[PDB]
RNA sequence: UUAAUUGCGAUAACGAACGAGACCUUAACCUACUAAAUAGUGGUGCUAGCAUUUGCUGGUUAUCCACUUCUUAGAGGGACUA
RNA sequence: UGACGGAGCCAGCGAGUCUAACCUUGGCCGAGAGGUCUUGGUAAUCUUGUGAAACUCCGUCGUGCUGGGGAUAGAGCAUUGUAAUUAUUGCUCUUCAACGAGGAAUUCCUAGUAAGCGCAAGUCAUCAGCUUGCGUUGAUUACGUCCCUGCCCUUUGUACACAC
């Protein structure tokens, strides 16, 4: 092998990248694994994409929207509210930024504090209803992983869409301070207190 | 003469012949000459309610007419021109010349 | 006696028509370089098969795209589409098909649309709603 | 190297040939301006009160070169947008043709733009030959 | 990246013909608050004045304002196209003029009255408090008396 | 007649927008420390005005003491370097 | 109390009101032949791993 | 088993008709008797930048030359649970 | 995730000329509007290579009844209309008015649908918050159930029969 330069400029960084081996450009998104085995194959892994703005077709199978990247997944819920329907040229935006500044705080690689924070807020059980007698009680059933992932990536969006709504706080940052919580574990982030309250109100009405 | 013969008949079918024959009748006197151009169908929409009152529920039907349009470029002689085009004329179907 | 192939790629309503020939490695986009679209979300979208598989099969090959139709989004994605099919193309008359093959199996591995055109068209509006599906409110007092 | 037009940024060259006009104080502006509206859909005038001028003559600049032929309405068109009728919705609204009109006759002032046939505008000679000043500072610093 | 060093001189209200003006806000939207001029007018009579619009309303010398009311005051002065002004061709004298943050309320209570006192029908119904420009009295304005 | 209202509270914000040399020595010797610097960053914590902090991170990087690694437009990512 | 981790093997069938959980035959991770039938509040298929906050509890139907 | 009085089939019924379906309209691969320079043109003519080494756009008007795969829709086409 | 100021610009249906001034193309200085001229195609080469709104580098205020404010008044400038005063319509200027994830209740929705956005056509004497079409950007489950109001079939009870 030997090395030739061309007459067109194309940039570096993004053909030092392309030379030896597939990879983000400075985010790992290798080793990116969750240490819980109930999420997996339902948290997109081993598809490296590029961004975040890929037109998956997800109507066309029962599940293949399922199989869609966990990060375009957390794009598809933040394009949500009314005004913000479409444009997901911004909504993949803000995930951008967002993972920047996921990235200067948590030192570790940013792409598995997102999803250390989907698989803490996942419910693991909440309660259904159920007609009784007119009405006698509320019945706690267990949660598929994929309603998990559902659940838990809502809690998220929903969260920073009502935190940065009439405050100062950008939508970017403060989806980042959601998963900030919800990733390490603070029983203060807006998906994990809804998490365990609802797993807490399916204890009590078992 | 450089003539261009038009044709703007909206049956497709009576279109399709009378083009095809005014072709081979041109070519069998071996002039010069190019074939049909397919100009973009003309639809044509009339979109109108249903009912002639104005009562019920708002239904609307949407009835269409097709334009068919289509030109032949030749150079031919119009003693001969004249005695090409009237005749094989079709019921349905417009073949119209003009000069220049 | 130049060895070129022209092909296209599709999106929702755009076309982007390549050029394909044995040149210099550029690659154009309406006049203008491809590298230089720059709104740093989509950049990487054009760039995916030369990420992928390299500039190996780019060393000496001049591309020019002419897209036209639908958005900004839907552009850049008949841009990817054409070419793509251009170096399937390219590599289909003059290269080894086994290079062809083998590009076609990473690129349908990655993205199915790299090879083929979404067959996702719209559906026409319908009367009594705003939409092809939704209507416009049942008021019942 | 090589050199060539569309090669460069589109981003960066509409603000730094502005500075160039701007510096250069040539494009001969009789003064009326940072009074009228700018858009009749736009109720607000240019945040920018010293440029807004430089930067829409370099807009034009870039746009008359990479089109062929365009008309003082086709430009109040594309610098247009949408006029907020309150609760009317939406709708769009052409640009005041004053200053689309007085740009490009400042660019034939100067000498950067020259009439075409068929009506309109094009790049001109002077015109172009002055972007390779202006595309300097670009191929100077990368590389 | 400018910066300046802020001392008592900072005044957090201003005194324009007795109205009370924010201070620690844009000049521009201060001007405002004064009946008559807004966020048009703001721009002219700022840009009339030379003051560099990026200011506040903090450090801005009284000379500087000085010329701004003055402006407001005689418009027609500094040469006006008379498209700006609020009340162009009076009818009580035919002259461009422009309202005042007093003035305002003591003209549109003159124009109000010289419709009443010849029972024009503009008159009667803003001496009745319906809609005078043509709108609907059916539907809208329930809860307004 | 009834409104339909709620009319909560306030908290009486008080942004400074006019710095003076108390504030600007204080950002200057506490803008270490903080490992992700943004707009809204100075406001909630320095309790400056909204154009003060983009003001401020501008001469921050004029200078330079914090290296901005994300330069966007509605959200600003200036770390500092170590 | 330390969660347990289990996986479905067969599913039953829609159940509730409105069909909106599902009876799933389910087998324990560790120490298996120890079957459970569990009700689902979400979309479930086959081979799919569940996540129990409590283990020796067993619903036949859900009405 | 039905997004089907749809079929398989016990069968005092047999054989039928209407409805459903079938039918008609769109997207899009035929690259050969579906294109004019009414669309990228493959070579006209030169002008505005750098390399004398290999580009990035404008074009008089019936010489054209092995011209048609993109909004253009005929003839064996194609997707029938292969 | 938002207003404003730049700036970059990208679709698809479609329409347009006889007792014709409709389709605002450029050379009307004019400057929202429309009088000058029409050089303009049996409407791809003219409006429109639809050259548009939305969207999208960079900057202006920063969480306030604030640049979220022509909602409501006053003043003026224009064209269609033998004629508009109960704004024809467009344009420029002043002030905040209610409104701060809206109660019971309720509607539509299973894909490039919903939702955001805007454009052509009908109406039309210019200019329509409606309709019809559309096209741009493009969301959570689809192994569903009948308990959620109604359909289809069958069996069964009826003192009902235009029939609960």
């Amino acid at each position: 092998f030997t090395p030739v330069v061309l007459a067109t400029p194309i940039p570096e960084e993004v053909q030092q990248a392309q030379t030896e081996i597939k990879l983000f450009n400075k985010w790992s998104f290798e080793e990116v694994e969750v240490k819980d085995a109930s999420l997996v194959d339902y948290v997109q892994v081993r598809q490296p994409i590029f961004v975040a703005h890929t037109a998956g077709r997800y109507a066309n199978k029962r599940f293949r929207k399922a199989q869609c990247p966990i990060i375009e997944r957390l794009t598809n819920s933040l394009m949500m509210n009314g005004r913000n329907n479409g444009k997901k040229l911004k909504a993949v935006r803000i995930i951008k930024h967002t993972l920047d500044i996921i990235n200067v705080l948590t030192d570790q690689n940013p792409i598995q504090v997102v999803v250390d924070a989907i698989t803490n807020t996942g419910p693991r059980e909440d309660t259904t209803r159920v007609g009784g007698g007119g009405a006698a009680r509320r019945q706690a059933v267990d949660v598929s992983p994929l309603r998990r992932v559902n659940q838990a990536i809502a809690l998220l969006t929903i969260g920073a869409r009502e935190a940065a709504f009439r405050n100062i706080k950008t939508i970017a940052e403060t989806l980042a301070e959601e998963l900030i919580n919800a990733a390490k574990g603070s029983s203060t982030s807006y998906a994990i207190k809804k998490k365990d309250e609802l797993e807490r109100v399916a204890k009590s009405n078992r | 003469i450089k003539i261009r013969i038009t044709l703007t008949s909206t049956k497709v079918k009576q279109l399709e012949n009378v083009s095809s024959n005014i072709v081979k009748n041109a070519e069998q006197h071996n002039l010069v000459k190019k074939g049909p151009v397919r100009l973009p169908t003309k639809v044509l929409k009339i979109s109108t309610r249903k009912t002639p009152n104005g009562e019920g529920s708002k239904t609307w039907e949407t009835y269409e007419m097709r334009i068919h349009k289509r030109y032949i470029d030749l150079e031919a002689p119009v003693q001969i021109v004249k005695r090409i085009t009237q005749i094989t004329i079709e019921p349905g179907v417009d073949v119209e010349v003009v000069v220049a | 006696a130049v060895p070129s192939v022209q092909t296209f790629g599709k999106k929702k309503s755009a076309t982007a028509v390549a050029h394909v020939k044995a040149g210099k490695g550029l690659i154009k986009v309406n006049g203008s370089p491809i590298t230089l679209v720059e709104p740093e979300i989509l950049r990487f979208k054009v760039y995916e098969p030369l990420l992928l598989v390299g500039l190996d099969k780019f060393s000496n090959i001049d591309i020019r795209v002419r897209v036209t139709g639908g958005g900004h989004v839907s552009q850049v994605y008949a841009i990817r589409q054409a070419i793509a099919k251009g170096l399937v193309a390219y590599h289909q008359k003059y290269v080894d098909e086994q290079s062809k093959n083998e590009l076609k199996k990473a690129f349908t591995s990655y993205d199915r649309t790299l090879l083929i055109a979404d067959s996702r068209r719209p559906e026409p509006k319908k009367f009594g709603g705003k939409g092809a599906r939704s209507r416009f409110q049942k008021s019942y007092r | 190297p090589g050199v060539s037009v569309r090669d460069v940024a589109a981003q960066d060259f509409i603000n730094a040939y502005a500075s160039f006009l701007q510096r250069q104080g040539k494009l001969e502006v009789p003064g009326y301006v940072d009074i009228v509206k700018t858009s009749s859909g736009n109720e607000m005038p240019p945040q920018d009160a010293e440029g807004w001028f430089y930067k829409r003559a370099a807009s034009v600049a870039r746009h008359i070169y990479m089109r062929k032929q365009v008309g003082v309405g086709k430009l109040n068109k594309l610098y247009g947008g949408a006029k907020s009728r309150g609760v009317r919705p939406y709708k769009h609204i052409d640009a005041s043709g004053s200053i689309n009109r007085k740009v490009l006759q400042a660019l034939e002032k100067i000498g950067i733009v020259e009439i075409s046939p068929k009506g309109g505008r094009r790049i001109s000679e002077n015109g172009q030959r002055d972007l390779d000043r202006i595309a300097a500072q670009t191929l100077e610093e990368d590389e | 990246s400018l910066v300046v060093q802020e001392q008592g001189s900072f005044q957090h209200i201003l005194r324009l013909l007795n109205t009370n003006v924010d201070g620690n806000i844009k000049i521009v939207y201060a001007l405002t608050t004064i009946k008559g001029v807004g966020r048009r007018y703001s721009n002219l009579v700022c840009k009339k004045a030379d003051v560099d619009l990026h200011k506040r309303a903090g450090e801005l010398t009284q000379e500087e304002l000085e010329r701004i009311v003055q402006i407001m005051q005689n418009p027609t002065h500094y040469k006006i196209p008379a498209w700006f002004l609020n009340r162009q061709n009076d009818i009580t004298d035919g002259k461009d003029y422009h309202t005042l943050a007093n003035n305002v309320e003591s003209k549109l209570r003159d124009d109000l009255e010289r419709l009443k006192k010849i029972r024009a029908h503009r008159g009667i119904r803003h001496f009745w408090g319906l809609r005078v420009r043509g709108q609907h009295t059916k539907t809208t304005g329930r809860r307004r008396a | 007649k009834k409104k339909w209202s709620k009319k909560s509270m306030k908290d009486r914000a008080q942004h400074a927008v006019i710095l003076d040399q108390e504030k600007y020595d204080r950002i200057l010797k506490e803008v270490p420390t903080y490992r992700y610097v943004s707009v809204s960053v100075l406001v909630d914590r320095l309790k400056i005005g909204g154009s003060l902090a983009r003001i401020a991170l501008r001469h921050l990087e004029k200078e330079g003491i914090i290296k901005p690694i994300s330069k966007h437009s509605k959200q600003a990512i200036y770390t500092r370097a170590t | 109390t330390p969660v347990t981790l289990a996986k479905v093997i067969k599913v039953l069938g829609r159940t509730g009101s409105r069909g909106g959980v599902t009876q799933v035959r389910v087998e324990f991770l560790e120490d298996t032949s120890r079957t459970i039938v569990r009700n689902v509040k979400g979309p479930v298929r086959e081979n799919d791993i569940l996540v129990l906050m409590e283990s020796e509890r067993e619903a036949r139907r859900l009405r």
